[PDB]
DNA sequence: ATCAGAATCCCGGTGCCGAGGCCGCTCAATTGGTCGTAGACAGCTCTAGCACCGCTTAAACGCACGTACGCGCTGTCCCCCGCGTTTTAACCG
DNA sequence: GATATCGATGTATATATCTGACACGTGCCTGGAGACTAGGGAGTAATCCCCTTGGCGGTTAAAACGCGGGGGACAGCGCGTACGTGCGTTTAAGCGGTGCTAGAGCTGTCTACGACCAATTGAGCGGCCTCGGCACCGGGATTCTGAT
């Protein structure tokens, strides 16, 4: 799964960031392996629309 | 606040450390001596501690920021951290 | 094995030694029994973890003292270790 | 002194620039610093005890891994 | 009669109860033996602390009965006890009898 | 005005507001739906209903705490999601 | 009917306990998600608790198995058994 | 909606120091016999497991009137963001 | 309109009474104390070595102050609205119990098996030879956004 995500990420070799993305991709892996994170953690774009200044 | 979200994305891609040798080193060294003097810390271990600390900081600050979105627009407060910590159970 | 072992009776004995008039309720009795059994299993697991990790194929006094130190806060465990070391030395010396 | 200044203001600002927080405050830095001392002191104390049981007085990678596994929220360090 | 270790050690808590585990559970070939008395003493002193805290908590409400509500109140008045069981919540906890200014009238 | 009376009354009493028979029946149905022909203890059902009650009252205390934090009393689903995400179980 | 009792679990009780918790008003979109995630949580709890009991070749779910399953889940509660 | 600006995303060249990999060895992995020992299956004691019942009604569900507040707009000031410049120190060696 | 009776019907005011729950003892049961024999494991310390702190220089991106500045928590008001509170309906929750029966837990029996012991041998990592993407500095494509 990390290799498929890395190929999607346009990189030939595995890095911990790709491992983080692979872990966060599956919801069951977030359920079970959510107690452990790996260096420079990441998450899907769950940003809202209230951070930007309103007009 | 609008370029800040762009900087959020930039630091999201970043995958390297920040303060390993000269700083955090002096920190853990100091605390170590405080408990028991004449202690040392493996370089790989130092890196692992810094990454664990920064990852936990990222998660907890993200939690506090989403709690601060409930207080309207964008502004953090001490009570945000305190409340969140209590809710989770850290406090 | 057929006799349903309970651990709240030992707490009851200490209570009767201190304040035999007052006592606990049935649900509360279940709560303290579950607490005692949980702490019992946690210290057993702590001993197992320490024994596995340090290749510690034994567990006399230092191992369980370290388990007590890990389980409990620093100051309270340190005082408990002090009286425990005194007690075990006295017990060995007395016979 | 330099114990509280080990981590600078823009360092926490970078940790907020990668940790969601878009608006920060002076007191927030101090709170996060104190939380960091609590966390670091807990881990270092656990490591001190574990490296005192085996009479070594220095932590290895595996020592750090076991010390952080005791906190419940386990982590996977380098080496092993 | 039969010289058991309870009277010799001066401890009401069961001694070889742990020895049961060590023997039948076959944990290791070198496990426990001295562990019983140690953990028994630690459990006794922790139970004494918890009993004192519960007794202090009960008397605050001019009542002399023990309920797990009062256990939750005593635990939640302790920050260290909270950090010990932060991922735990005891049933019937409710809220405290002291009411904040947010709910009371002007 | 009756909110004060209700708060005092609910502080004086502690009866389990979730009933044992509907939750027992729900547990039996769901368990037999997953794995058929298994028995369930009454004590286990009582413990599970206590666990669910404690979980929901803790979650709702957190929700109230977040509400009064944002100078409000009524709450939106976002707060519940917030609490679950900080707890990390979601 | 001894099936399809997802609607069986009642929201008024959660509302009354929230009132006991201080809450003076709730919403309609809340229970829509609350009930779903409560059902998901109950499904997971029942699944792991009945998985726990299966070891000892038993057919009935015992109290200590449920308590230790919640303990492994990190959302433990103490009761009569355990 | 639409053009210009700052930051960002991917790529190129270089330092290197920790990664990619060869060889021994030695302490561990495997195979083979014993057999008392401890797990799997039939049976004793009996407890509570699945489902429903007499009777009363507390409470869940559905519905009516309206108020505290949900959500949005407006005033403020103070209190932290944007940027130029200096030092200063983090990672390098 | 007043003075002096009759009663009457909530309103306490106790007074037994009997019932769920807590607190003590009791028959008995099963597992630890004593104890000897026999196997191993960490306390203590020496020894190779390595590796992480201290330190000198550098040098260029980051910390931090000065100045400009604008925007958003707080407070209050206003349109709406949705449950707050209560009334009508219904329906099984609960107290206490039963019909049918399954297995909790243990007991007995039975039969595959892993510590122990010994010979054979090989996989992982230390040591060490060789090398290549992380990190930093710089440029082209991508994304978001200010101002209009």
């Amino acid at each position: 799964l990390a290799g498929n995500a890395a190929r999607d990420n346009k990189k030939t070799r595995i890095i911990p960031r790709h491992l983080q993305l692979a872990v966060r991709n599956d919801e069951e892996l977030n359920k079970l392996l959510g107690k452990v994170t790996i260096a420079q953690g990441g998450v899907l774009p769950n940003i809202q629309a209230v951070l930007l200044p309103k007009k | 606040g609008t370029v800040a979200l762009r900087e959020i994305r930039r630091y999201q891609k970043s995958t390297e450390l920040l303060i390993r040798k000269l700083p955090f080193q002096r920190l853990v060294r100091e605390i170590a001596q405080d408990f028991k003097t004449d202690l040392r810390f493996q370089s790989s271990a130092v890196m692992a501690l810094q990454e664990a600390s920064e990852a936990y900081l990222v998660g907890l600050l993200e939690d506090t920021n989403l709690c601060a979105i409930h207080a309207k627009r964008v502004t953090i407060m001490p009570k945000d951290i305190q409340l969140a910590r209590r809710i989770r159970g850290e406090r | 094995r057929s006799r349903k072992e309970s651990y709240s009776i030992y707490v009851y004995k200490v209570l009767k030694q201190v304040h035999p008039d007052t006592g606990i309720s049935s649900k509360a009795m279940g709560i303290m029994n579950s607490f005692v059994n949980d702490i019992f299993e946690r210290i057993a697991g702590e001993a197992s973890r320490l024994a596995h990790y340090n290749k510690r194929s034994t567990i006399t006094s230092r191992e369980i003292q370290t388990a007590v130190r890990l389980l409990l806060p620093g100051e309270l465990a340190k005082h408990a270790v002090s009286e425990g070391t005194k007690a075990v030395t006295k017990y060995t010396s007395s016979k | 002194r330099d114990n509280i200044q080990g981590i600078t203001k823009p360092a926490i600002r970078r940790l907020a620039r990668r940790g969601g927080v878009k608006r920060i405050s002076g007191l927030i830095y101090e709170e996060t610093r104190g939380v960091l001392k609590v966390f670091l002191e807990n881990v270092i104390r656990d490591a001190v005890t574990y490296t005192e049981h085996a009479k070594r007085k220095t932590v290895t990678a595996m020592d750090v891994v076991y010390a952080l596994k005791r906190q419940g929220r386990t982590l996977y360090g380098f080496g092993g | 009669k039969a010289k058991s270790r309870s009277s010799r050690a001066g401890l009401q808590f069961p001694v070889g109860r742990v020895h049961r585990l060590l023997r039948k559970g076959n944990y290791a070939e070198r496990v426990g033996a001295g562990a019983p008395v140690y953990l028994a003493a630690v459990l006794e002193y922790l139970t004494a602390e918890i009993l004192e805290l519960a007794g202090n908590a009960a008397r605050d409400n001019k009542k002399t009965r023990i309920i797990p509500r009062h256990l939750q109140l005593a635990v939640r008045n302790d920050e260290e006890l909270n950090k010990l069981l932060g991922k735990v919540t005891i049933a019937q906890g409710g809220v405290l009898p002291n009411i904040q200014a947010v709910l009371l009238p002007k």
